[PDB]
């Protein structure tokens, strides 16, 4: 159930390696983003945070889990602020 | 094994017609090859975005029929006939303009009239506008060239009716520098309560993106309710007021929106060939009418007003 | 007194108000607006250069058509269809065939643009533009029409883009791409700037010198006129363009513009080329197909570009080479695969011809010209059926246009291929491949006509199968060789013995 | 190629392409009256003719009018004007093409 | 036990589906493109056919079946002269 | 008397022979020779430009070393170690860890050529390049080694090659395809042009420039007598490329050249770029990288390119704005992830140094300079977990190098992602893809440090766990930052209540 | 946890030697890194095809050590130390070239001279270009730094042989015009039988890829016979035929030749430490001695005709 | 960027780029007496000095070896000749740095 992605935080410099869960909720999924981004290389901010595929526009439901999603292991994500 | 055939007089699509095509059917019948693959309106991914939004918005629309390309414009207008008859108009139009302001009819409208003008009818470039913006949507949407066609020339006659407003805010500043004229026409759309109704409409209405609704609340609900609630209340009140261009150039802008009517009532005694399309359109006027008649009340009430 | 446009234009664009009882972005959704984020105010300050009113637009352009009618019927009895070079009259059924239904096509960009551009400026002008492709989509069926109690491939001006013929389906994947099949500010930069002021010239303009030289006024004087509305309403994407760049799009801008110019490169290639250099009769031809692509992408259209703000495209020097080789294997397929179009393709290999394509393509004869040496061979030995094909070309799975490369003496040829989600795909260039990756979501599951046939789709799997699967209704349809093979009667005869 | 494609595209011409008919003479005279001291190049496509100066190019309603010897508006130069070269500025006096940029 | 390829003669204008079979050998194959492409707008020549993947240096020997070689359905494949 | 050089010249290349008892292709193999087909006759005109001879080699180099030397022993009381600013001793650390052992490896491409070029000159002139890369090699291990008893990350200098540590697997990847893992003609084109006479001049020459400023006169002194060589035996590449342009190879030897060169920059963009702008102190920077960049790239390199025929590289718009950008984010992942280096970032970033990054690159403040805003927040609060990383960055498949965008106020950031072969590629820039479908037999099954530590062959895997499987030793060995964030002491204080 | 460790006196890989690590040893040893990896010599896909080259002809040669890399030059030369010592021999030649043309030698020669100096002298810049394009094979593919290196040295030493032929063959063209001196060699080699047993001795050892055949046929067998068959017999000829200059620097030749000699015999006796490798060398010399014995034959007679 | 880039790329400067040491001064003196009406520029970056002229600049080796003072010959200067610009031809008397296309 361990599922790496690549991802790309809104306003940081990078993309860097997140191991989440085949079970985890896009909420949680950008959480566990944010831990390696939020107050080390950006700035914390209101709002509520969204998963898309890489370059995508359309994002992801808020309570779709990362097995419904479609997404392969190690496929690059963005997480960014709607 | 393959045939050896002769020459048809017209499309293989028309051969079969028993009267000669005419110069409409040649040019307007059964061009939309989107229809042609449900599962891919586009040639592209069956599952582009534009293919998803043709699919959603086109195809799986409630209002349905196996051959909109029989529709027929009752008019049957073409690109070089429409120009035809509105150079025909609208040259009658500019020297009615040009023979106007030649003899000072601004100047001689009842007291007041500017006001009204700059209230209610200047701000009409907006309303005017959406309808320009809903009839080209209706034409991208459309199942059928030959209904597509009648959106085309719509969303031209909707330019033509802002232009002719344009053209009509300018002229009465120069007369009447001081009642906003030309100035303040988006804050009365904005803001103004006699136009929040028409506003509430329309921004509903553009949002309206089945193409069955989009047809039926913009031709059936939307168009009439302007003709019985904004032109002929308009051309009434010009008419107490001295102003005796207004009602000359709004009977020429209701010969266009008659042929709209016209157009319009022609695709619904087609889609009504299928039963159960009477229930459908019934129920998108009756979702529309409510909000047409709070916009026409709110404006007719300003119109009124002092 | 009437007042100049001048003093009352403003009022008819003043039509941006702020949304109250929807979103801004309910009202102007990206994936139908393509406004990239970019505030309603922003857009406010798009000031198209060419401007027209509904007055002046309904009187000019009756006159317009006036001309272009009175020309037609005034015409009629020139003999063209009778007395014309074959090859110009498959120009006549390629050219009617590709285009008619795709400019209908074209006024679906232009709506998408008058409802979902976020411009003032663009909304109107785009429906004139509406207006101008439903002029050019009624012209390019009424002029074509009468034709047809003539010949049946004069039907396709009609059937083309109703049916799966490749070449139909090669002009429904540019033009779905980039007209119908995006938002409207991608329209306006993919259209209206890259198609509309770019290649658009070839084929009305380029092939309308060849026309006139040929004696064929009405298609000339057609054919130009068209071109005087695209002037007008292509003026669209240059205003787009500067706004992207102002507010922090340039590198957006610039991928939609490269990503165009080349589809519509690979397209016009394989329609327009082999008309300059082969179905065109050579005392007709005013310039070669790449001395007028200097003159108009090169000289005129990549010169603006860069007046405009934009860069050369990344792939300049792959596409200079392309000018020089790319049409010439086109006209090669298309005439060896000449049962499979609508039109008769002409060889245009007759020694004269040879002498031509060698002084403007030096090298050609050591190139193409092995090919058509074994095929010339063949023609005088009656040996035909080797004339015909037996199998299927390869297919782009971009342009969907035959892979190819350069024959003879200094053979090249290269497929751009890539796996994705587990199907491999095949690409006729560097930038094809690039198109795609572009945006995956657009193409991916788009089938080729070779996939297709290899997929089970097309059923029988035969020439004939594939023939009736691409719409052919008779032999007569299907393309022969313009001149029946009598341009071999001006090559050296094969002798035999006495 | 390389040397030929840069010279093709490192010009400065700007101006009207107008489609056989009753404006190419007039407008070729237009351009050289318009436009003193500015050398005017044409070439003869029969179909259509393109008409260039060096930088920018004008084309005014008067001069059109006197070289083509009929009552004339600017707006009515779209029925023969096929294409230009350079961005267009156009009004009811003239019509001007031109370049931002100097190659 | 049908294997579409994707093939390139030397000296031909373009690539051309080919149906060979799995069982084929290399040689076997490059007969079965030559029959598309030799006296039909490639000259007949003295010398050996061989078979190599698309722009490869390297050729798969004469006697390797389809099978054999690795190459999967639809790949691209040159046939030139040794 | 003694005879002219140019008088018995051509006796001493004239050793082209033609082969009996094996055959010319089992003499010179194309993998190893990479002669595209052309025949040893055509080899002939092969005419190195920079030529020299054995005793006048053995004499000038004998003098050259004799400077280098001197300088080195009359310096070493100097203080360069204990009084420098500590980015200069980390420039130092980096320098001979990145290089020394990469001259080495730089023999066996000029061996490469020795032995299996077709042309005679440029078998002599590999046998001059062989011996000048020894000297380097050997220079850049004595030099440094004096430091080893002062400083364990000074071992990186002999160690760096033999690690699996992050940035010598990037130095690897990069000189193992360019250098050593491909045929004579390709290390013709690809090390000694573009590399030796593009990049190798930042490096020896830019940063000599900033070395002189510092101070640091033995290091200037032989960096700058190393690149007398290269300017030498560089003169190579230009004759083989215009002998492949002459023969037909134009298009193969542009793609060489245009890969080699983006190889390179991806490197020297990490190396050099935060040397030059952060590392080194702000009063001795010459000049920002960017402007180094327009005078040995843009200025010398690019038009020497185009001088010999070669045409700008298709990537030029993409390259130009890297050069804006690229190494600011390369530095910013290598100070963050500063243990892992082998030597001690500065992160540069006091407000004198960001006034000067604003001047030199217009917008800093707004981009890279949101993310230092944060990092130095943290420094001055003391929340020193928040400025060490907790997972790994993610990693190019070519360059090896971190996948990095431009942060701040406007974001943007790209992947180009690739399948290949069942498995999923991610790589940096649209050019580092397109480099691996060049040729993917080079590169199918390398696996980046990051795939191998997702495949269980970095073990334990944690911080500890990878940094051990790159072969750190000691707490001393990792990177820190180089003046123990004593430059928050310049930034306004974080003020607390009293 | 990590360590916390103190600076070692020199590089990690030598801190346990006991003596004081030479400037030899700081600047030589242990710098294949392409050795690390027995997978992907090389840091690229492992089935590259140079890492398939490398694992073929270096990792799997039959000649074998578990410590290449122990493998020291008897002289222990670097770069700096060579150029001093070249540097010191080839002014001394360059010096016997400039004294010996002052004196006009080469026209005191005895008659005919010039005539076996053209056949028999010339033509070894193609034998001496061979050697050097033969040591940089060993060279790049040796398994370890201290081999190779001594390699690198050996190339350019065959280059040094070849340019003193160079310039002689055109300086004795000076005297002698009629001779095809400097016109005629790549015949000679390519024709003449003298030269076809060396010939074809070089094409094929040029061919020998694996790095352990490759040093074993050009270092202990194709090399020393050079010296006994071709530079001594040529010293005897020069002296019954008053060439006083040759016999000089051939002696200077000679040196380097010995060099070559001594790191290739303490090659062998590394590599012997291995038991199994005795039988791999006896095989290889026993294999390339046949040739080379009929390459000096086919030399000698030619250089005893008439 | 672009027209920084382009302004950049667009020259036609050739010549030595010497590192420092006794030569630099020579050289510079040398560079212009041998091209007399050729303007010289030199960039002083103080571990290097760029020398440079416009399509060719010649040192000769009589020239250099009056301004160094001492006994000079041509292939010394690669003691000293970090990199140059242009082509290169050199010979026992002269060095030339040369460009073929004029940008
Ligand atoms: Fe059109
Ligand atoms: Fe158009
Ligand atoms: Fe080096
Ligand atoms: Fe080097």
């Amino acid at each position: 159930s361990a599922f790496p992605v690549h991802a790309a935080f809104e306003k940081d410099f990078l993309v860097q390696l997140v191991v989440v869960d085949l079970n985890d909720s896009m909420d949680q999924v950008a959480e566990k983003v944010a831990y390696h981004c939020v107050n080390r290389r950006v700035a914390p901010r209101e709002g509520v945070m969204r998963v898309r595929k890489h370059r995508s526009t359309e994002l992801f439901p808020r309570d779709m889990t990362i097995a419904e999603s479609g997404l392969n292991p190690t496929e690059v994500i963005d997480v960014v602020f709607e | 094994s393959f045939e050896s055939k002769k020459p048809m007089r017209t499309w293989s699509h028309l051969a079969e017609m028993r009267k000669k095509p005419s110069e409409y059917d040649i040019v307007s019948r059964k061009l939309h090859y989107s229809t042609n693959n449900p599962d891919s309106p586009w040639e592209l991914s069956p599952d582009s975005p534009m293919n998803l939004w043709y699919k959603q918005y086109r195809n799986a629309s409630p209002l349905k029929h196996d051959n909109w390309d029989a529709f027929t414009d009752p008019d049957q207008l073409v690109y070089r006939t429409y120009n035809l008859m509105q150079d025909g108009q609208e040259s009658y139009v500019q020297s009615l303009f040009d023979q106007f302001n030649e003899r000072e009819h601004d100047q001689m409208v009842r007291e007041g009239w500017e006001h009204t003008m700059a209230r209610c009818y200047s701000p009409l470039r907006y309303l005017f506008h959406c309808l320009q913006m809903s009839s080209a949507y209706v034409q991208q949407m459309a199942p059928a060239s030959t209904i597509s066609n009648c959106c085309i020339l719509q969303t031209a006659d909707s330019l033509r009716w802002l232009t002719h407003t344009a053209y009509r805010t300018h002229e009465l500043s120069l007369t009447y520098p001081d009642a906003g004229l030309g100035e303040h026409e988006r804050e009365l759309w904005e803001k103004e309560p006699g136009w929040q109704g028409l506003r509430e409409l329309m921004e509903k209405q553009l949002t309206a993106f089945d193409w069955g609704e989009a047809f039926v609340s913009l031709n059936l609900v939307v168009k009439p309710m302007i003709v019985e609630s904004i032109f002929k209340p308009l051309q009434q009140q010009a008419w107490e007021n001295n102003d005796t261009l207004l009602p000359l150039l709004i009977d020429s802008q209701l010969k266009d929106a008659e042929r709209h009517s016209r157009w319009s009532k022609a695709l619904v005694k087609h889609a009504l060939e299928n039963p159960d399309n009477h229930a459908v359109i019934e129920g998108w006027i009756e979702k529309w009418r409510p909000l047409a008649d709070r916009a026409a009340e709110a404006y007719l009430s300003m119109l009124s007003s002092d | 007194a009437m007042h100049p446009r001048k003093d009352w234009y403003e009022l008819t664009r003043a039509t941006n108000w702020t949304p109250s009882y929807v979103t801004e972005e309910q009202l102007f959704p990206e994936r139908m607006s393509g406004h990239m984020g970019i505030p309603l105010e922003k857009w406010e300050s798009y000031d198209e250069p060419y401007k027209t009113s509904y007055p002046e637009y309904v009187s000019i352009q009756r006159e317009k058509d006036a001309g272009a009618y009175s020309v037609k019927a005034a015409l009629e009895r020139a003999k063209i269809y009778e007395n014309s070079d074959p090859g110009w009259i498959s120009t006549l059924k390629s050219h009617y065939g590709a285009i008619a239904v795709g400019e209908y096509a074209a006024v679906t960009g232009e709506g998408r643009m008058a409802r979902f551009s976020k411009a003032p400026g663009n909304r109107n002008m785009a429906t004139f533009g509406m207006m101008d492709e439903l002029r050019h989509g009624q012209l390019q069926l009424f002029f074509p029409h009468e034709y047809c109690k003539k010949d049946r491939q004069f039907d396709w001006a009609w059937r083309a883009y109703h049916s799966n013929e490749w070449a139909a389906i090669a002009a429904k994947h540019f033009f779905d791409d980039i007209i119908t099949g995006r938002d409207a500010i991608s329209v306006a930069i993919m259209l209206t700037f890259s198609f509309e002021t770019g290649f658009t010239n070839m084929q009305f303009l380029g092939l309308a010198a060849d026309a006139a030289e040929a004696g064929d006024y009405t298609f000339a004087n057609l054919i130009s006129s068209i071109q005087t509305d695209e002037s007008r309403h292509a003026q669209q994407g240059g205003p787009a363009l500067q706004l992207l760049i102002e507010n922090g799009k340039r590198e957006e801008a610039q991928k939609k513009v490269d990503m165009a110019i080349w589809r519509a490169w690979r397209l016009f290639a394989v329609l327009t080329g082999p008309v300059m250099d082969y179905y065109t009769p050579l005392e007709d031809r005013s310039q070669s197909f790449k001395e007028f692509m200097y003159e108009w992408i090169i000289g005129q259209f990549e010169r603006s570009l860069i007046d405009l703000g934009l860069d050369k495209p990344w792939y300049w020097d792959l596409f200079l080479k392309d000018i020089d080789e790319l049409h010439h294997s086109y006209h090669m397929g298309v005439w060896y695969w000449r049962t499979t179009a609508w039109w008769n393709p002409a060889a245009g290999v007759t020694p004269e011809e040879r002498d031509w394509l060698e002084e403007k393509y030096p090298g050609w004869n050591k190139r193409w010209g092995r090919c058509w040496d074994v095929i010339t061979e063949n023609v005088l030995n009656d040996r035909m059926d080797l004339v015909s094909p037996e199998t299927l070309p390869s297919v782009c799975n971009m342009s969907q246009i035959p892979l190819v490369g350069v024959p003879g003496d200094d053979w090249n040829i290269e497929v751009f291929s890539l796996e994705h989600n587990g199907r491999l795909y095949h690409f006729g260039s560097e930038v094809d491949r690039w198109v795609f990756q572009q945006d995956p979501v657009q193409y991916q599951n788009h089938m080729n006509i070779v996939d297709r046939f290899l997929a089970g789709q097309i059923q029988p799997m035969t020439l004939e199968g594939a023939l009736k699967y691409m719409g052919f209704q008779s032999i007569e349809e299907m393309g022969k060789d313009a001149h029946d093979f009598a341009w071999a009667d001006k090559c050296k005869p094969a002798m035999k013995k006495s | 190629m390389s040397t030929l494609a840069d010279q093709a595209l490192h010009n400065n011409n700007v101006g009207p392409i107008i489609r056989a008919g009753d404006l190419v003479e007039p407008v070729i005279e237009t351009a050289e009256i318009d436009n003193p001291g500015k050398e005017i190049t044409v070439e003869d496509r029969r179909a259509y003719v393109r008409i260039a100066a060096e930088g920018e190019l004008i084309l005014t309603r008067k001069t059109l009018e006197e070289q083509l010897g009929r009552p004339f508006n600017m707006q009515e130069l779209e029925i023969n004007l096929a294409s230009f070269a350079g961005q267009i500025q156009a009004d009811e006096d003239q019509i001007r093409f031109y370049f931002d940029k100097t190659m």
